[PDB]
């Protein structure tokens, strides 16, 4: 019924993987032995969208586990969940990417997908009626940007008609841990663009913002950026794992947010956030959670929305609300603000309201934009690409993988056009 | 039931004794008198009287008083029945035809009597263990007249022997060449399963492992009697999978005159390496496959194995061994014979192996010794034959051994009787 | 009432025999000391099936125990049930088979028979209804491959018309621990394809693969096999010995099981088998009984079921079970996969529901095989033997005994006679 496939790519894509399973393992009220110990009949009514039963009704989450070094792997086994993955669904090699997306594709993980692509096999065999693959990987470094996309290609082709839908964390300049980033992430933006059906983009510069400038945190670690990501990823399945007044499978999603094929870079956010010491001065409504959802500092993509215009947006919202406050809300931000949607669509908001909000608040929202202002994303990492190809600068560490000059001047030149096809529509 | 009759002969087959008898004894935990403090494990090798003394199914013979009367002096002089400890008055001289025909002619007709008392106190004798040097006088001559009794006088009984061969480049006589010739036709005719050994081999068995720069013998005989420790093991011993005398031949022997295995043990270690190597089954499995562990200098790898006997002792288990095998069956440079698909012939024993106290040779939980037949071993044979080629196209000492009564056509007769058996070993790798 | 004579050959006989006297004794409820103790009348209404009654109430049981060596008695005699068996039936001789089958049955056991079949007489005449004889023994070695098929020959001589019924370990290539193997195999099958009336085929390679690949043993020991060689053998004549739905005799299985007088070389299995730590995730019920029991993976010798077809199955149920749902998954299994069963013969299953389930598990499954697939079994020894034999190789052994190569010529020519048996009805 609607299985999913969740796969995890590198360092961060485990990480945002990793935090993702004991979120929705919290929500199926699953205990980190994998034995079920919830509330409720409607946790365990769709236990099977992210989980298989096992013996004793213990039950083992549908994860691959993909990285080119051990180490992680040794993160996520040792960590707070790591005992709930099936151990033939970690699937490592030894040396790593070397922060090189030639290494992924074509060398480290070449050797490595073969191995990867059988055991998603038995997964998707398992299933009654698959819908589709959820990737969790980052664009810069080797590991998610290289391997990941070779694997949403092997995939792609093997399962043309389910759901491939990636999340994506992705480079920024003022928030910067490698001097190859602009070459990776380039080189993997030309598959998410041609293979995937939904591409999540997310930025570590937009969840700092939202660290410092709405939760009010000193010091917000890595493992603080994993839990907004994995609260927007357990938003957009909730419509398949719980019941609601309206419900939205990934498709339905998909055929409402995607007007043109290629137009599928969606940046998403969440609603209620408040600084930990402020929560009980707030009222949590229906409006409330609109006036935080639809503004520009809580989108996790350095873009400001006010630089574009959407061209849809999505609000899945979860608990017991009124639908005529959703959707009085919903017209009152598109008419209030219509200077920021396309005019050539006459309603620009999906809504979706399942009847179980998370654990621990009355109701919650997940917003998924779809806006001419992902074009800054791409125009930057275009734009640091150019520097350093103007003068081939490290390019023999990719060549050396057998990579041509010819492969770059085309990845830059399928990201101007995905530029050119956003700018279109402003 | 389940006994065997051990024959020490010459100096060589006499000191392997006394660390064959070193090591059943602490095995057993018989004390150097023969009384046992405190399940008839000591019955193979030993004869228990009714004071409570167990005496060895042992013969030592030599044609010279000295290694035997130091025998008698030494810590063992009360383990041993006083008449089964033999002597002449006259060494064999390194000449075959003094230990064969003239000076061996006058002690064999007691040898054989001492013989006959032990199997007389056996019932269901397994066979006889025979110890011996390839180049010595009595080693050789000596063996080699007592086999042809025993063949006679016990010819259903397996004869097990156990030879120190002469090596590529060490060697202690000049004649060493012309004494082994003259032996071949002893181990051909007159034994079921000869186990050849190298002093050369073990001496870099003993460097590149116990890592000992200058070994003496009594490290080469603490060797040589562990492997037949792991040989008779499943005789003394419980097992998962035991070895009968005559089992270990119907997979060892291919074909009648095609008897002549190699040996070889792991982990042979130091107490230096012993605890930080992990000793795991596969390890000291393949182990035995390294031309580096062959008490014989000479390569596997320019030869087809025909079968191994894998004897496992200690802590191991039958999924283990299995798992091991299937890697040696995958690698490509230890090739088996076309003829034999099974190739294996696996045994499994509880007890670990013992340490001499006084040794250089570690404890440890687990060991193998590996005897295997393999067309390899017909190197060693094409060694010594090109020695006695260069002598005997001269005659170049041949006047000691026709002074000694033998007739000059025996040399001729056993080199071709050589060449014989080294063509048979080319014949079946095919 | 229906009595049975159970005879152990060789190591592997005596091995496999002294632990089926530890599973049966458990099940009827008797003491190593030979005092019963069980719980049931149901337990002791049949237990004359394998024993005898003698003063005090002791039951001792009707074994004849084999060997051409000491050492295997003492074993037996010493172990965990060794005082249970009479010491008049401890018949051995002192020096062993050699590994050699001439030894067994021209020699060594040819001394010996005269004082077992003498033995053997004085159990079947204590007998009130003897049924048949269940010999225990391996085809590998030379005292089970050579003597325990000498003794067949004497057995079915005296007695003709009673079920001759023989377990036998049998050998193949990857799991080998003699060089002469396959010479006293095929010397050996020879007599069972002349003399026995059902032989059930069991594989060391089959049991190590159960071992690791279901039960996920680290370290699998002979007696770790040996427990599954025995489980089969209390199966397949539970139904003399309990009261069930449908009865079925050890002839009632021969008349449904043996098309053809010399296609009876069957394959064994045995279900529930289930990972030591995964007992309590899964539902013991018929139809995961089944999709186990009819699984290439469960079967005890190395022959996949998919590499030929089955003439008939017998699946030997005991528990409190439905007859519709046996009737159901018995006919659901042979027409999804019609393909492996003979299409000349218009059911290929016999069933049969046992009241009496094995101590602690709630239900259980004894499969018995007959499959054209037993061809690759006899295949593979006779190349093995055909490699050696084409140079004369280990003869000299044999026909030092007296034998023939003759006799070598027409085992190896009985033996594709017995292959192109199974290969005609493929
Ligand atoms: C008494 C009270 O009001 O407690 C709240 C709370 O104080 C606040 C501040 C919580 C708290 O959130 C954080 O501290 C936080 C820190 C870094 C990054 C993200 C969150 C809270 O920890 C988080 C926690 O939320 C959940 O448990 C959700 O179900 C969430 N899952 C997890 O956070 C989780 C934690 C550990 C293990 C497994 C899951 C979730 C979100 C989306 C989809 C599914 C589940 C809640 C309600 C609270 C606390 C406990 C203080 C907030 O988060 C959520 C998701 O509600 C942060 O802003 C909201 C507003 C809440 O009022
Ligand atoms: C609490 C629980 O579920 O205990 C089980 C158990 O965990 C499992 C894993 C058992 C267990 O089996 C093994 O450990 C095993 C190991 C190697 C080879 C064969 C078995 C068990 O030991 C075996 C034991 O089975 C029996 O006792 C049967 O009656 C069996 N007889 C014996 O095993 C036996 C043992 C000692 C002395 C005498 C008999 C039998 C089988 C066929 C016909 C007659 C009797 C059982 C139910 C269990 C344990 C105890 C864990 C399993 O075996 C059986 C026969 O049920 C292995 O797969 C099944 C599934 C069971 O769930
Ligand atoms: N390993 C080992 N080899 C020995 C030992 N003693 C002698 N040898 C070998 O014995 C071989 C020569 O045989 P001899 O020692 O002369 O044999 P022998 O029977 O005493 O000969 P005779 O004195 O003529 O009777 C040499 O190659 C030695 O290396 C010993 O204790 N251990
Ligand atoms: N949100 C998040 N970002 C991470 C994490 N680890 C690394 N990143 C960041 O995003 C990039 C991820 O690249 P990485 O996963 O290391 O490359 P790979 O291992 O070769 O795929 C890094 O440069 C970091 O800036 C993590 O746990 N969470
Ligand atoms: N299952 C099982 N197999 C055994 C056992 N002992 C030996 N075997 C195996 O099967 C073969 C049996 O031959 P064996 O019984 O030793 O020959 P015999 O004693 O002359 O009849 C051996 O080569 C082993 O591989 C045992 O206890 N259980
Ligand atoms: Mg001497």
């Amino acid at each position: 019924m609607r299985e999913i496939v969740h796969l995890q790519a590198g360092q961060c894509g485990n990480q945002i993987g990793a935090k993702f399973w004991e979120v929705i393992s919290d929500e199926h009220g699953i205990d980190p032995t994998g034995a079920y110990h919830g509330d409720s009949d409607l946790q365990l009514e769709r236990i099977n969208v992210y989980y298989n039963e096992a013996t004793g009704g213990k039950y083992v989450p549908r994860a691959v586990l993909v990285d080119l070094e051990p180490g992680t792997m040794d993160s996520v086994r040792s960590g707070p969940f790591g005992q709930i993955f099936r151990p033939d669904n970690f699937v490592f090699g030894q040396s790593g990417a070397g922060n090189n997306w030639a290494k992924g594709h074509y060398t480290e993980g070449a050797e490595l997908v073969d191995s990867v692509l059988d055991v998603v096999r038995k997964e998707a065999e398992s299933c009654d009626c698959l819908q589709g693959f959820q990737l969790t990987h980052s664009l810069g470094g080797g590991t998610g940007s290289g391997m990941g996309t070779l694997l949403i290609s092997k995939i792609r082709e093997e399962y043309p008609d389910r759901i491939m839908n990636t999340f994506s964390v992705v480079p920024s300049p003022k928030v910067s841990d490698t001097v190859v980033e602009p070459y990776n992430a380039t080189l993997s933006v030309h598959q998410l663009v041609e293979n995937t059906d939904e591409t999540y983009c997310i930025d570590n510069e937009a969840l700092y913002d939202i660290c410092f400038r709405t939760l009010k945190l000193t010091t917000p670690t890595y493992g603080d950026l994993n839990h907004l990501v994995s609260a927007t990823m357990s938003g957009v399945t909730t419509c398949l794992r719980f019941p609601g007044q309206l419900n939205a499978d990934l498709r339905k999603l998909a055929v409402n947010m995607v007007p043109f094929p290629r137009l599928h870079f969606f940046m998403p956010g969440f609603a209620p956030l408040t600084s930990r010491g402020s929560q009980q001065y707030r009222a949590l409504t229906v409006p409330e959670l609109t006036q935080q959802m639809f503004d520009a500092k809580n989108m996790m993509a350095a873009c400001d929305p006010r630089h574009g215009r959407y061209l849809t947006v999505a609000a899945i919202f979860r608990g017991r609300m009124s639908m005529k406050e959703v959707d009085e809300q919903m017209l009152n931000v598109q008419n209030k603000n219509s200077s920021y949607f396309v005019e050539w669509i006459p309603n620009n908001v999906k809504t979706a309201v399942c009847d179980i909000p998370p654990r621990g608040l009355k109701m919650s929202a997940t917003f998924i934009g779809n806006s001419t202002a992902i074009q800054e994303l791409f125009k930057r990492i275009s734009e640091q690409f150019t520097a350093m190809f103007r003068r081939k600068a490290f390019l023999h560490w990719y060549t050396g993988e057998g990579m041509d000059e010819m492969e770059f001047t085309e990845a830059e030149s399928n990201m101007n056009d995905l530029v050119s096809e956003y700018q279109q529509y402003q | 039931m389940r006994e065997c009759i051990s024959v020490h002969v010459g100096q060589a087959g006499v000191q392997i004794g006394n660390s064959c008898w070193e090591l059943y004894c602490l095995e057993h935990g018989l004390q150097p008198d023969g009384t046992m403090p405190s399940d008839s494990s000591f019955g193979t090798f030993f004869s228990e009287t009714g004071s409570g003394k167990h005496v060895p199914r042992a013969v030592f013979v030599d044609l010279e008083q000295t290694v035997i009367g130091e025998i008698r002096n030494g810590p063992y002089r009360s383990l041993f029945h006083p008449e089964q400890l033999i002597t002449g008055k006259e060494d064999a001289a390194n000449n075959y035809a003094r230990g064969h025909y003239t000076i061996g002619k006058e002690l064999i007709d007691s040898v054989l009597d001492r013989v006959r008392k032990m199997a007389d106190q056996c019932s269901g004798l397994q066979g006889f263990l025979v110890f011996h040097s390839f180049g010595g006088g009595t080693g050789s001559g000596f063996t080699s007249l007592l086999m042809e009794r025993l063949s006679v006088d016990y010819g259903k009984k397996s004869k097990l022997e156990f030879s120190v061969y002469p090596a590529p480049r060490i060697s202690t006589a000049v004649v060493e060449p012309y004494n082994s010739i003259l032996t071949t036709h002893t181990t051909l005719e007159h034994s079921d399963c000869a186990f050849m050994v190298d002093n050369e081999a073990i001496y870099d068995i003993c460097n590149r492992n116990l890592d000992i720069e200058r070994p003496s013998y009594t490290n080469l005989n603490r060797l040589i009697a562990q492997i037949v420790s792991s040989i008779t093991a499943s005789l003394r011993f419980d097992g998962a999978l035991n070895v009968d005398l005559t089992e270990f031949q119907t997979n060892l022997v291919p074909y009648p005159r095609i008897h002549f295995p190699l040996v070889t043990y792991s982990p042979i270690i130091s107490a230096e390496k012993a605890y930080h190597e992990q000793l795991s089954v596969p390890e000291i499995t393949n182990a035995c496959f390294e031309y580096s562990n062959q008490m014989v200098k000479c390569d596997p790898r320019r030869g087809k194995y025909m079968a191994c006997c894998l004897l496992y002792r200690g802590d191991v288990v039958p999924k283990d061994v299995n798992a091991a095998i299937a890697a040696i069956k995958t690698r490509r440079s230890i090739q088996f014979v076309d003829w034999c698909p099974t190739g294996f012939k696996v045994g499994i024993n509880y007890q670990p192996p013992t340490a001499v106290p006084g040794g250089d040779v570690a404890k440890v939980l687990r060991a193998v010794c590996m005897l295997s037949n393999t067309t390899a071993i017909a190197e060693a044979w094409a060694r010594l034959d090109h020695k006695f080629d260069l002598m005997y196209s001269k005659r170049a000492f041949v006047h000691w051994y026709v002074g000694e009564g033998m007739e000059e056509g025996e040399f001729s007769e056993a080199r071709e009787d050589m060449a014989a058996l080294e063509k048979d070993y080319e014949e079946v790798g095919t």
